[PDB]
């Protein structure tokens, strides 16, 4: 009788958000990965075509009318059209399609990175401060101590430290084979990979069993967030991105009083930007450095996009104030929840000054 | 004695004309670049200002600014070749301070607001810790910069704390000063107590200094002495990047008892020093020192458009110098003058972005002229600068005894902004350094010296004094009388013999501000309803007569000649031309003065801004007297309300709960009607598909509703437009001739009135018209507001009301002699409020209507006598009944009160009641608003919000939390989904409700789709799902987005 | 520690010691080397539709692939090092435009892609500095970057350039003049009309954004759509409509609901109708018009009069 009865929440796989946003065309091509950080034309005040406002990804801007002009009316319904593809129905669909965007190199989610709980930290049983160092590009991390005797699994190697083993691994001499590093979200999900979480269950356990005080408070929460990733059947390193997903287009409206745009779109202009900069370095052979910093700046980008202020400086706009990032919608007074679902302005209501009327009636009111 | 009222705001100016450019342009004055070649010099001294174009007026009706530009003679001097190119080059448009105190910026007036901040200087502070003992803690805070902070620990150590850095011993910050050992224990004047400091973290010498300065204040570098040195160069010798102001270095030598010169702004050894020496005596109780209180008004000071404008000139000024260095080191060729050196646009960015989206820069209040008068004396503690809404707390919104005679401890508002916004004083103003001060008569002997004159004096002075109010009384002559005396010793009240009083206070009315000095009888009412009738009559409306009240203050004149909108003759001679629009008098032996009067202007508030003329023609005039009044104001004095017939009795229930019910007089006879003036604009815009056209040939109307037109699509001035009626004739080429579309401009539902004023605004006249537009239309509509249900009364202590009903004269009651009541007042609301004062008034007021007199009451009159109000009272009315002749006037056995007889019946009322002569005022505010289905949010598809667009009202959670205690699960489900953002369900309510059906069950809302796309863009998996109904089928996901 | 990441960049910087003049020509030679090799094997590709193996490659340069191939490294390391040395000139350019749409970090990120075009440009044989053949790149590099990616909605390099021009123009006549040109004065001093210097003007404005305190800006607009008293007039009329259609002969009313695309949106012709309905073309014609001289009648249709 109700068309839905629960609502789920778990962790988004890259699956799951590549499914959200890839559709497939009849000529078999697939779309919705927006690769271009443009929004409309100033001209003709028309979407552009890999952009995030697209027709080809989101949907006609007009509905029943093609983007090219090719297809009008409702007459055309479900014909996809052929000259630029674009689906002609109702527009209604530009805020219910979603698109995604594809990442030159994996960021990690700051909510799971820097919260009350680290999650990330957590699980890999590592100070939080030694896993932002990792993912910010501050410090190596030994992703195999592989032969060496003064190297751990997990270590964090300074880059002066890291020149040093560089030294000792190309010395004629070394029998040292199999050592790894790694720097940034990359290694924190090789080794979000690398936990076995059945053997860190049992281990955790049998340490349990034979433990007390803050210890065992530390190593009950460790089992805890293992065990609730064992029921749910995600894998860990599902907490460091690959691709990321993109709002519907009209969930952040760009409208002409001027053009009055939603903060969404600068923010998801910036991560398009350095992604698309960051593949031409990657490309091209860049130095090193240049592209750890484009890493970095990608990892920056992709955190303001998700919650702005938490982990770094704020971006403020033209202004010098926030930009209103997804985390600032759903939360606090002016949150989605308190301001549009547990509280909504109503159709029919009036509101005017009152006055005393003697003598109505205790069931009554002077309406004007 | 009472000085130019708005004095704050013209010092300020005149200032910043006078000395405050002058010292800006001089401080950034000799720029050279990097090669040091070449060099601009600003003779900043020498900058000439160019008369304002168009005038007031004209900048007034013409919506534009009134300004002027600057011009500063510079010298580019080249390094060698020595060649030097004199010009004068223009800086940039200041807009200037009418002769009002205010500003007129894009056509509207503006008022610079007042800041209380903190003042520069250094305080110090004692803290308790849970357990531990006392430590103290030093501030050094600028007028600009950095601060520098100093601690003692609870073991005897001397922490600094650069910024909001980590701590570091004081022994790393002095000898990284360049200080050696000796001079720094010769400086202090207990060396053990910082030696133990020097023992526990090792003497430091001036390289390890600085290199652990540099190491503490940017980690992550290599320490370098000359990095160090420079980085404390920077942060607090740098002459551009710290000031302490020429109130801070006074503040510093006052309190620490330097001796430096005014001329020095920045932090210097000496003052390191004596600070931490002053910490140390602090700590160990040596006798001169003493912690401070930051709520002090002389550790605050006042900053008004003077400063304000200086620090914007100067940020300005700083990037002129970028963009001036930039384009000299990159040019190859000295072939650069003086004027294509220099760019005046970040300095007029600045100055466009103070005066018109700054928070210290607000639109001017402008209903009446007290309001105006009181907007330009108002003292904020907010803005960029001072503090906020969330952080200001209980301590700052109070009253601190150092207000006295400074800030007016009633006029304030109520809510979020109590105690935050205060007023001036009366007699309270502001001296050059920034601190208040207020007047006092010296005492000598007991004796008042009147004929020397007033001594002003600062909150910090006035505490070692024994300080009289100034209601004390005084014999002839001027000793003092009683036998004892009350008086402020050290922000405490005690009382004295009349020989050990030091100064009194000027007037009884020296510490209320000037709309609290308007309220007779003050001192019979209770402090919340004076704040109340003091805030109440910045609301009053002008009315179409105004009248004086009989029960004035006597500040009544005084409160009217400073909004500039009474004209006074200057000269002792006669009127030759007397017009509704101008006034002429000629000298008795002299010049013909000509005056022009505004004739049916529009405030801010949308409030009428007339002027009419007093004197006739032939008329002999003497000079100061009143020649032209404004709209508030009688004959030289204000008039905000008028004087009507009251009694204090309660009504069949129309006097229920502070409602008031008045007669049909107050509507036939013009009382409490006011004229309002409001504005429609239009815009034609060019749009892709086409420009907008105004005319007349406007799709789907009959020629019935183009009559007022004036054959362009513009309605004619003097037509009469009711609701709906077209004002501009609008096209727009709209894309799918029949293709024009009409999107014309109409009036508002709810108003009419007569057109008054039709401006047409387009790029060919020579019009700075918007970015995308080709014509501005601007209307203006005057309309005459009469009292009706519904409307807010008040008196001027605090006693409000909302009209409920309105009786013909003949249902009022009325009195002995025939005369129907104006106004019914419940007494029920007198003595639970404590507004006794009212009760005076109005007796007062009966007074004087019979005895054809006007009384001037001082507010605390009862200085004189034991009981003087009621004395005066009583003895007015006797002297009233006894010239009148009729005895039932005034009774001996009920004084205040008289028959009154039943308009409906006839009968007499079983006791007299009280009746009189009240002033009472109209106020302002048009709130009555509908909707049934309209505008809604892009993203939420929700109604939108706000009268002047159908919105809707907003269904809270608390309303919410009602509706579910009362059981309701259907109206809330009605009102939560099908009402607000169902996007289909809204359709088929209204469908079913036109059609006569019944309204289908709803779906899923709009703002809850939002909300899961929105979690889903965050990463998130989230889903809604449908059970499976068998055993072995999988929960299927439900699509919620079709 | 620090959580700044500029600073993180710069000190990374600062671990790297600038080249120096005989440093430059050499890693010059060796970039020279590298670009060789690299354009024979993009030959190999175009040869072999693939890449090349490095044993082919080495074949191509009748180099013993040790031989060879050490070479590339050598020539990629000088490249390398010829960038990386430089990234101090690149702050110091890129720092003298951080008010112009573009972050700080985005600058030298921008800049960055210029020098190394410029290192794989340099000719040492010029006998000039790197660092003034570096500079043209470098900031060539961020002044495209900020054309085209400083504004939401991108305007092209020739429209800054026209405004640039504009600027010039508008400043250069209130010079001449000693006064504020005209709209008209600026149009023909730029031989250009006065419709596209106000569209110029249009698009040259910067968008603001939706949270503008006015509360903010984005609770004051209104939405797209039909108002739901815009859709109740739209089923009442249809009704209306098919009304006086009933009153029509079957066949008549048919004819008109094809003829104008009442059921399906689309007008068909004549010749649809002539072959999906019995008779063929001209006829439909006559039905057409001997229906609506039925409804042209004042009578079985007035209502609709006020619709218009
Ligand atoms: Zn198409």
């Amino acid at each position: 009788e109700q068309r839905f009865d629960y609502v789920k929440i778990a962790l988004a796989s890259p699956e799951r958000i590549r499914q959200w946003g890839e559709r497939t065309l009849p000529n078999g091509q697939v779309v919705g990965e927006v690769t271009k950080p443009e929004t409309i034309n100033y001209r003709t005040l028309k979407p552009e075509m890999d952009g995030l406002f697209c027709e080809k990804i989101f949907g006609p801007a007009k509905d029943w009318e093609c983007h090219c002009g090719k297809y009008k009316r409702v007459r055309h319904r479900g014909i996809v059209c052929e000259r630029c593809g674009v689906e002609v129905t109702e527009s209604r669909v530009r805020r219910h399609r979603m698109g995604f965007i594809k990442l030159a190199a994996p960021v990690a989610h700051v909510w799971y990175l820097k919260g009350i709980p680290s999650y990330i930290a957590i699980l890999l049983d590592m100070p939080l401060r030694d896993v932002e160092q990792i993912v910010y590009f501050n410090s190596y991390v030994v992703l195999n101590p592989g032969n060496h005797s003064e190297l751990q699994y997990k270590q964090l190697l300074n880059e002066d430290q890291w020149m040093e083993i560089e030294d000792q691994i190309y010395a004629e001499e070394s029998d040292l084979e199999g050592i790894e590093v790694g720097i940034g979200a990359e290694a924190l999900q090789q080794l979000l990979q690398d936990l076995n979480l059945n053997e860190e269950s049992e281990k955790l356990r049998q340490e349990i069993a034979e433990s007390k005080g803050q210890k065992r408070a530390k190593l009950i929460k460790r089992l805890r967030v293992i065990d609730n990733f064992i029921g749910t059947e995600s894998r860990p390193e599902w907490m460091v991105l690959n691709v990321i997903p993109v709002i519907p287009p009209d969930l952040r409206p760009m409208v002409q009083l001027r053009f009055a745009t939603s903060d969404l779109n600068d923010l998801y202009r910036r991560v398009i930007n350095r992604n698309n900069r960051l593949a031409r370095l990657q490309e091209i052979l860049a130095p090193e450095i240049i592209v750890r910093n484009e890493k970095r700046m990608l990892q920056e980008a992709v955190d303001a996009l998700i919650d702005n202020g938490r982990r770094g400086r704020t971006v403020v706009g033209a202004n010098n104030r926030p930009l209103k990032s997804l985390s600032d919608i759903i939360e606090g007074k002016q949150g989605r929840f308190r301001q549009n679902l547990l509280g909504k302005r109503v159709d029919y209501s009036g509101r005017s000054v009152i006055v005393v009327g003697p003598n109505l009636k205790i069931h009554q009111c002077g309406l004007p | 004695h009472l000085p130019d009222l708005v004095a704050i705001q013209r010092n300020s100016f005149r200032w910043f004309l006078e000395e405050g450019l002058i010292e800006e342009l001089e401080s950034f004055s000799p720029i050279t670049d990097y090669t040091g070649k070449l060099e601009l010099h600003f003779l900043g001294k020498q900058y000439k200002l160019k008369r304002p174009k168009y005038d007031v007026d004209e900048a007034k009706r013409r919506d534009g600014t009134y300004s002027v530009q600057m011009y500063v003679p510079t010298r580019l001097i080249n390094k060698e070749t020595g060649e030097i190119k004199e010009q004068e080059v223009f800086i940039g448009d200041l807009p200037l301070m009418t002769d009002r105190g205010t500003f007129i910026i894009n056509g509207a007036e503006r008022v610079i607001v007042n800041q209380i901040v903190r003042s520069p200087g250094v305080y110090y502070k004692s803290e308790r810790d849970k357990n531990g003992r006392l430590t103290h803690n030093a501030s050094l805070i600028p007028n600009r910069g950095a601060w520098l902070k100093f601690e003692t620990d609870k073991n005897g150590l001397v922490w600094v704390r650069i910024d909001k850095t980590r701590k570091l011993s004081a022994q790393v910050l002095l000898k990284a000063l360049g200080l050696s050992d000796n001079e720094i224990y010769d400086k202090l004047r207990h060396p053990e107590y910082y030696q133990k400091t020097i023992d526990k973290e090792g003497q430091f010498s001036e390289d390890e200094a600085l290199m652990e300065l540099y190491r503490k204040l940017r980690p992550g570098e290599p320490p370098t002495v000359s990095g160090g040195q420079q980085l404390l160069e920077s942060r607090f010798f740098d002459p551009k990047r710290y000031d302490l102001g020429r109130v801070g270095r006074y503040k510093l030598n006052k309190k620490l008892g330097l001796n430096v010169a005014d001329t020095v702004r920045t932090l210097t050894s000496e003052d390191i020093l004596a600070a931490i020496d002053y910490l140390i005596n602090l700590e160990l109780d040596l006798g001169g020192c003493e912690v401070d209180d930051i709520d002090h008004l002389g550790n605050r000071r006042v900053r008004s458009v003077g400063e304000l404008l200086q620090n914007q000139v100067r940020v300005g000024l700083n990037r002129l110098e970028r963009i001036i260095r930039e384009r000299m080191t990159v040019s190859d060729s000295d072939s650069l003058s003086p004027a294509s050196l220099v760019n005046p646009k970040p300095l007029v960015a600045a100055i466009k972005e103070f005066f018109g989206s700054s928070q210290l820069s607000q639109f001017m209040d402008q209903t009446n002229p007290l309001a105006e008068l009181t907007h330009k004396r108002r003292l904020s503690a907010l803005g960029p600068g001072g503090l906020t809404r969330e952080r200001a707390g209980f301590a700052v919104r109070d009253i601190h005894p150092s207000h006295y005679g400074r800030i007016c401890p009633i006029e304030t508002p109520e809510g979020p902004n109590a105690g935050l916004i205060g007023s001036l004083a009366t007699h309270a103003r502001v001296n050059d350094y920034g601190f208040i001060e207020t007047p006092f008569w010296r005492v000598e002997e007991g004796r008042v010296r009147k004929d020397l004159a007033p001594v002003y004096m600062t909150a910090d002075q006035e505490d070692d004094l024994r300080v009289a109010p100034g209601d004390v009384a005084t014999d002839d002559a001027g000793y003092i009388l009683g036998t004892t005396i009350p008086v402020r010793y050290r922000q405490d009240f005690t009382t004295t013999t009349p020989e050990r009083v030091d100064y009194v206070a000027l007037s009884p009315v020296q510490i209320i501000s000037v709309a609290t000095s308007l309220i007779p009888f003050l001192e019979h009412d209770d402090a919340n309803r004076a704040l109340m009738g003091s805030n109440m009559q910045r609301q009053a409306v002008p009315l179409l007569r105004p009248e004086r009240p009989l029960v004035g203050t006597g500040l009544e004149p005084q409160a009217a000649r400073d909004s500039g909108m009474v004209i006074t003759s200057p000269v002792d001679g006669t009127i030759s031309y007397v017009d509704a629009t101008h006034i002429e008098v000629t000298a008795d032996t002299g010049e013909k003065y000509g005056y022009a009067l505004q004739k049916y202007q529009r405030s801010n508030q949308d409030t009428c801004l007339n002027q009419r003329p007093i004197v006739f023609e032939g008329d002999r005039v003497q000079r100061g007297q009143v020649i032209a009044d404004g709209s508030a104001t009688e004959k030289g004095e204000l008039a905000l309300g008028q004087n009507i017939l009251v009694a204090y009795m309660p009504w069949e229930g129309y006097n229920y709960e502070d409602a008031i019910l008045i007669s049909e007089r107050l509507v036939y006879d013009d009382v409490y009607t006011s004229i309002h003036i409001e504005k429609f604009e239009i815009e034609a815009r060019q749009t892709k598909l086409g420009p907008e056209e105004i005319t007349r040939e406007i799709p789907n109307v009959g020629e019935d509703a183009l009559r007022q037109l004036d054959e362009n699509g513009i309605i004619r001035v003097g037509a009469w437009v009711e609701s709906g009626d077209i004002l501009v004739g609008k096209v727009t080429p709209k894309g799918e001739a029949r293709d024009v579309r009409d999107n014309s401009l109409r009036v508002p539902n709810g108003e009419k009135g007569r057109v008054v004023d039709v401006r047409l605004f387009t790029r060919e006249q020579g019009d700075e018209l918007p970015p995308g537009a080709n014509m501005v239309v601007r209307v203006y509509v005057a309309q005459k507001r009469k009292i009706q249900v519904g409307d807010k009364m008040a008196g001027r202590h605090g006693n409000k009301g909302i009209i409920s009903r309105i009786l013909p004269c003949e249902d009022m009651p009325y009195l002995p002699d025939g005369t129907p009541l104006d106004i019914v007042l419940n007494p029920l609301g007198v003595p639970s409020r404590m507004n006794v004062g009212q009760v005076f008034e109005c007796m007062l007021g009966w007074a004087g209507q019979l005895l054809d007199a006007r009384f001037k009451v001082t507010p605390f009159d009862e200085m004189y006598g034991a009981e003087a109000s009621r004395l005066t009272v009583n003895a007015k009315l006797s002297e009233a009944r006894e010239q009148t002749g009729q005895p039932w006037v005034f009774s001996d056995d009920e004084p205040g009160k008289i028959q009154v007889y039943d308009g409906r019946t006839g009968e007499p009322f079983d006791r007299p009641v009280t009746v009189g002569r009240a002033y009472m005022l109209k106020l302002v505010h048009d709130k009555i608003h509908a909707r049934s289905t309209g505008p809604y949010s892009l993203v939420t598809q929700q109604p939108l919000g706000g009268k002047a667009q159908q919105g809707g009202q907003r269904f809270g959670e608390m309303e919410v939390w009602a509706l579910e205690a009362y059981g309701a699960a259907y109206i809330l489900q009605e009102l939560l989904t099908v009402k607000s953002d169902d996007m289909q369900g809204r359709n088929e309510a209204l469908n079913a409700i036109v059609k006569g059906k019944a309204i289908p069950r709803p779906g899923t809302p709009e703002s809850f789709k939002v909300l899961m796309r929105e979690l889903q863009s965050l990463c998130l998996d989230i889903a809604v799902y449908k059970a499976s109904t068998e055993d072995y089928e999988e929960d299927k996901e439900v699509d919620l987005m079709a | 520690y620090t959580e700044d990441s500029i600073r993180l960049y710069l000190q990374e910087i600062g671990r790297i010691r600038l080249l120096r003049a005989d440093e430059e020509i050499e890693l010059a030679r060796q970039i020279a080397d590298l670009l060789a090799l690299e354009r024979i094997r993009d030959e190999l590709l175009e040869q072999l539709d693939r890449l090349p193996s490095d044993a082919e490659w080495a074949a191509a340069v009748d180099s013993p692939l040790d031989e060879f191939r050490r070479r590339l490294f050598r020539g990629r390391r000088a490249k390398d090092k010829m960038v990386q040395s430089n990234l101090r000139l690149v702050v110091s350019i890129a720092k003298k435009y951080m008010n112009r749409g573009l972050s700080f970090q985005d600058l030298i990120q921008e800049g960055s892609l210029g020098l190394i075009r410029a290192a794989e440009k340099f000719d040492h044989e010029k006998g000039y500095k790197f660092s003034t053949y570096a500079t043209w790149w470098i900031r060539q590099a961020i002044t495209r970057a900020i054309a085209d990616q400083s504004r939401t909605i991108r305007l092209p390099v020739h429209l800054y350039e026209t405004i640039s021009r504009i600027k010039k123009t508008t400043k250069l006549l209130s010079q001449e003049m000693g006064r504020k040109p005209t709209e008209e004065e600026i149009a023909t001093r730029m031989e250009m009309t006065i419709e596209k210097l106000r569209f110029i003007a249009k698009s040259a404005q910067l968008p603001i954004s939706l949270e503008t305190p006015i509360s903010r800006l984005g609770d004051f607009i209104e939405a797209d759509g039909e108002t739901p008293e815009d859709e109740v007039a739209k089923n009442l009329l249809r009704e209306d409509l098919e009304g006086v259609l009933s009153t029509l002969s079957p066949r008549e009313r048919d004819v008109l609901r094809l003829r104008y695309g009442l059921d399906d949106g689309r007008m068909k012709t004549l010749e649809e109708i002539g072959q999906l309905f019995n008779v063929t073309r001209e006829r439909i014609r006559q039905i057409e018009a001997k229906a609506l001289r039925k409804l042209r009648h004042p009578n079985r249709n007035s209502i609709l009069k006020e619709y218009i």
